[PDB]
């Protein structure tokens, strides 16, 4: 992917996120634990499916019988007509090869994208109470319970409540 | 302490291409080539006419295979590889144009053209168009000379349609299998057949002469056609080897003709359509039959093609 | 204390469609599909030639409607739906073929053939082709028996092309709305035309026989044409039934035919072509004819197609 | 898009900003001025212009007829005629479809990078003197007058003038 | 004190396309678009065959140019622009059509049809047909009278094909430049050839008359073909103007026609070929020839398409 | 490019760097030196070959003759072939147009974004210990020998040995 994230910094995925797309593992006093995280995720989602719904798509031209299969048709009309349709598949053979080629490689930067907003936002959110630890995680210089945790996933942490006592901690 | 974001990630992911990489593993990826089959016809929602035995152009000239089928109405028309235009062996001139036509026409009215004939024989008949024994084509008429080798009175015919929309007609030349029994049946003397109106204008000579044993016949029969405007008239001039027409064809409406050989089914809806079957799918691409008909999904040379619905997949 | 990082956004954004979602709100987009019509046919800087009465196919032979264009020079060649390529009842062999090289021949030069007749009457004529009472095509000579049903002297004539262009050879088979009338033009008897060259090689028999009156007439004219190279030499041998040519055509130049319905205009700018006027546009795309001449935007199904010119609009 | 920007920190757009594209917003002692950035407004608008010269193109290739309006020609060469500009039709009607899909995707993305390059750049500048308020505002810990924000807009700001005193508002 | 990032950049740069700019400067490029020739065909791999002074559709009848292709067989065809399909001047009915047939044919394998003529001459030879001296066709008999103006005694001849695959009966109709030698060859009275089988149905009359004097000659040879089944039986009724076949044609394999001007080359691998040479390239398209044949690189209308293979070049 | 990197704040690029694609330079106690990162450089370079080992295609498509060169055709069945190969000269001649312009506007991307995630690495590294100077480089608040360079250079450097160090130089 374009982004780095993905393949990255974050030396890899977590297969028990099973919850959802991207989420939250922490580490503190009372222990560890992984949360995903339902707004980046459908995020990804919504644009995966809107890839879906535009690419099933149902073109309402006919196409009717030029050919014959049970009597053949004059040789060189019928060599016109292969000819036609044989110059014809290899553009849509092309074009098949290349929309899913792109769109992959779309989709793989996209969701790469995703992952590291979030991250960005959480460095956000944080500000000077924690750093980054190279491997996508922040390293926190306050103490951080359980519903510490939680304000920081559910976007409702303040900061300034930490800040004295994490810039203490330099 | 600390908190970590990350992505989920799969022990198994499936392998799709990029424009950069190929092979690339990713979480999940879906199918956008079809290749699935339906071994039938999908015929549910419309009228649906198997045409069996019966040729498609022998609806219009109405060999003993076509009776079933005189004046037949279809939304979806269907060939079969058993089908037969001909009782008595001959082809139709510009066959495949006129078969083209006939799959769209929605079905056929026919119209009695209305001719009358003095002097001669009218009720030809051979052992290759059976019924009750001996018979011909239910359409066409094979005007024969009163008896043996008498002359055939220099006759002219006419037909002027009245409908709104145009009307095929059909007819053929008689080529007998010697001299001996052209003469036998229409006199001696040279034959012509010339047909005129306002569009069409062309004419026509037997060509009596042996050939292979056909269906037990040496003759044959060149069947004609043409387009008969609105207020337009035909005109049949002769003095032997017609086969002239009583009905005159009308196209109902519109169609769709396919070929295929396999069972029809009333009760799955269809869409697309080839010899194999129907192809019922949403994914735009399908690798089954370049032949397809109908409103399908585009044909691609490749066997599958996989679209990414996931993320690059990194194990743990 | 603070200072800000930001992007204009409007009340009003347009929808547009992205690779991942369905009408998403933009700043500014404009269109790429092109609808807007001029309803005549743009031909300033060409030298245009309307041919209305007259049909292409006409120029060659004259009738009447023709007499205008016997020797036309185009850039651009305009045929109307009332052009008709015939006095006197007939179709030309191989018509559209014709018509298509026409299109783009710049115009046509004419140049004696030099043909003498002794023996026969060569003045014929028809109430169909009106002049000053009875006439006949301007290009053409009507071969007639010397009085009512005196032998035709079987002929022969012979042209040997020597410019460097090939030359569009063109004559005609009369055919007669019955065998007494036919004799009464060019004796009894059987008649062939034959005609032969380098290239070309065929023959021709006229088919009298009764049809309906167009223009008055039962009998037609098949009109048959040819093309001449450099150097060799067309001949026609015949005893009747013979439309003979006076002359020959040549191609001037280089042009483009369409078929339109429109009135022209020498005062606008134009390169796109179609039925009901001109298309002058920078769009990649058009949604007007998909049978649009010149060079013009690529034909597609589809009405709208907006291609953002802004960013994603997130009002306040 | 692609790059957190457009809908993203900046949680939306200035309806007031007509002046260009992109623009600054501030807010000191003196008040709250805006004013917009022509550098960055041209590179995008420059970029869009770019796709409009390459999208407005003529084709040299001239096209005639093969068909025929007034007189229909022979059913079966018609009918192939017929099959063979439908499916070209199908064709351009699919690129045309992908070309704006894709190019709008672009351009999008495209707008969004920008702005956030400019985000960077103006974080680059402040160094030590500022902080992320997490809304694509530098929170500034010295005094800003209009003429300091000036410095910072036209890119002349020294950071080292106001380094000892942002730091001791620490 | 301080350490950079950053990457590499030259002082010239090649300009290539972007979405968003024109000839904006990159590292390295590398071309898209083919102009590279290779003047000759390159053959290795293949079994050539070089028809020279022979017109593929003369291995078929065999005039003298052909009498080294008779029987032969080939991967690649190759036809020349002084090829010949005729010594007595004539066309082929559908020439075009056969000649691509033979194109993909893999070359023709003969097999005698085994006629016996009686109370005929059958050794009918032309001074434009030169072995040693006057000679005609090697796979055609000219079927002459016995004597000058006796009767051609009505005949009939047949030939089964009893092989897998079908065979190709190729028979001919001499054009005599006048009805006195036309009798003086066959007898007067009218002549006809009819021709019979299972799929064909036709017949042909000659047509005597004045033409140029083509290689000496101002008669003409109307060669025409027919597709024979297997089973089938071909038919042939005639009296007069017929060249009859000695040889019927069979298809050997598969091969791969093309017409070029350039020298064979059995030491260059080859695929794509033209008529300037051979096309061997890996690029994606080429701007060569548009009529390219094989497996050949995608026809541009673009000159070159320069695909970047570094980043941005920014100088220092 | 969509990253910033190439033409953005590294003012431009190394005409010196010969060694790869991208590379560090580096001014200490001992001097100034300039050295090369396989691994981006590799990165880059197997991406540009992904793409070349796709884009040389070859069809197992063969064509053959529907035209004659030395005889012409019929008029009008000869008028439908040049029309289809023309209205097909054209989709491919625009595909490849298309095709390369997409392409090129996805490698300047590519290129531009393996830099950009380079330096965000050496930043992740650093941390505390070094500040950004606006230019694409990093300014070291301790003593940095070629020792300690090539560290950084080949990602063993510890920033705990230099932190207390570092950030007493505020
Ligand atoms: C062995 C051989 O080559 N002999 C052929 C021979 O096949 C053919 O004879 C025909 O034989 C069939 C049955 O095999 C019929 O009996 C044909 O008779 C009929 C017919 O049914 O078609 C009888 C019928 O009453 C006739 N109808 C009319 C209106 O006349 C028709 C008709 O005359 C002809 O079929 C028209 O061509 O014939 C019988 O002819 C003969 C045919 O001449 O040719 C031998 O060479
Ligand atoms: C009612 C019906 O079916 N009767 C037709 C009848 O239409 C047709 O007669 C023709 O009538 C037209 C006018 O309606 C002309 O008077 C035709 O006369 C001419 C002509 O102008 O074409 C006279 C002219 O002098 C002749 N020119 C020459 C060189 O001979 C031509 C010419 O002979 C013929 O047109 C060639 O076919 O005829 C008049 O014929 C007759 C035609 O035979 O047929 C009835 O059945
Ligand atoms: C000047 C002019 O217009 N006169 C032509 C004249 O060209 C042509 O005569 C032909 O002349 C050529 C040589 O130039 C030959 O001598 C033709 O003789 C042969 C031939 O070789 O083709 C002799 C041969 O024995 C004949 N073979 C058979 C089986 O009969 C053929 C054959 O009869 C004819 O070629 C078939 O058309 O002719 C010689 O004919 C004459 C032809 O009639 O026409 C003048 O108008
Ligand atoms: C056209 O192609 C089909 C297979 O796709 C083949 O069966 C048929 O014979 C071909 N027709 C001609 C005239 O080559
Ligand atoms: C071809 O299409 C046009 C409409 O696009 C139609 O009017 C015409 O009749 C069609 N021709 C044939 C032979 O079907
Ligand atoms: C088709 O195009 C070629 C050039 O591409 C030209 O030489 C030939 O004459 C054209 N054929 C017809 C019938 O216009």
């Amino acid at each position: 992917g374009l982004f780095g994230a993905i393949a990255g910094f974050i030396e890899n995925g977590w297969e028990g996120l099973i919850d959802g797309w991207y989420g939250f593992r922490h580490q503190n006093a009372q222990g560890e634990g992984t949360a995903a995280d339902y707004k980046s995720t459908q995020s990804a989602i919504d644009q995966i499916t809107g890839k879906l719904n535009r690419l099933i798509e149902k073109t309402n031209q006919q196409f009717e019988l030029i050919d014959n299969e049970f009597t053949e048709v004059e040789k060189q009309i019928g060599n016109v007509i292969n000819w036609t349709r044989d110059s014809i598949t290899e553009v849509w053979s092309y074009n098949a090869e290349l929309l899913v080629a792109m769109e992959n490689q779309h989709t793989i930067d996209l969701a790469d994208s995703e992952m590291d907003k979030l991250y960005e936002r959480v460095k956000r959110q944080l500000r000077e109470n924690a750093e980054e630890d190279g491997t996508g995680c922040f390293e926190i210089f306050h103490k951080c319970d359980d519903d510490c945790m939680a304000s920081i996933r559910n976007n409702t942490y303040d900061h300034s409540k930490y800040r004295e006592e994490a810039m203490q901690n330099r | 302490d600390k908190i970590c974001l990350g992505h989920h990630a799969v022990s198994n992911g499936t392998k799709v291409n990029t424009l950069t990489e190929r092979g690339v593993e990713v979480v999940n990826a879906t199918e956008t080539v079809e290749r699935t089959n339906i071994p039938r016809i999908c015929s549910k929602g419309k009228r649906t006419v198997d045409l069996g035995q019966c040729g498609l152009l022998g609806t219009i000239t109405g060999p003993p295979q076509c009776d079933q089928f005189l004046e037949f109405s279809a939304d979806l028309i269907i060939e079969r590889r058993e089908g037969s235009d001909v009782c008595y062996p001959g082809k139709f001139v510009n066959e495949e144009a006129l078969r083209q036509i006939l799959r769209e026409s929605g079905g056929i009215d026919k119209e009695a053209m209305g001719f009358t004939y003095s002097g001669i024989r009218t009720n030809g008949a051979t052992s290759s168009c059976r019924r009750s024994g001996s018979s011909f084509y239910a359409e066409m008429k094979w005007l024969l000379s009163n008896t043996d080798n008498a002359a055939f009175p220099q006759m002219t015919k006419s037909y002027k349609n009245t409908r709104k929309n145009p009307a095929l007609i059909v007819w053929g030349i008689h080529h007998s299998g010697s001299t001996a029994e052209q003469t036998k049946l229409y006199g001696s003397g040279n034959k012509l057949v010339t047909v005129g109106s306002s569009n069409y204008q062309q004419s026509f000579v037997p060509s009596p002469g042996a050939r292979t044993q056909v269906n037990g016949q040496s003759g044959r029969i060149d069947f004609h056609w043409l387009m008969l405007n609105p207020n337009d008239t035909v005109t049949f001039s002769f003095n032997g080897a017609f086969i002239a027409p009583d009905r005159a064809s009308f196209l109902r409406g519109k169609s769709m003709g396919i070929q295929s050989g396999v069972q029809v089914d009333a009760d799955c809806e269809g869409d697309c359509y080839y010899s194999g079957g129907t192809i019922i799918s949403n994914l735009p691409f399908q690798n089954i039959d370049s032949r397809a008909v109908g409103k399908c999904p585009r044909y691609v040379k490749q066997r599958s093609l996989l679209l990414a619905t996931g993320m690059k997949n990194v194990p743990e």
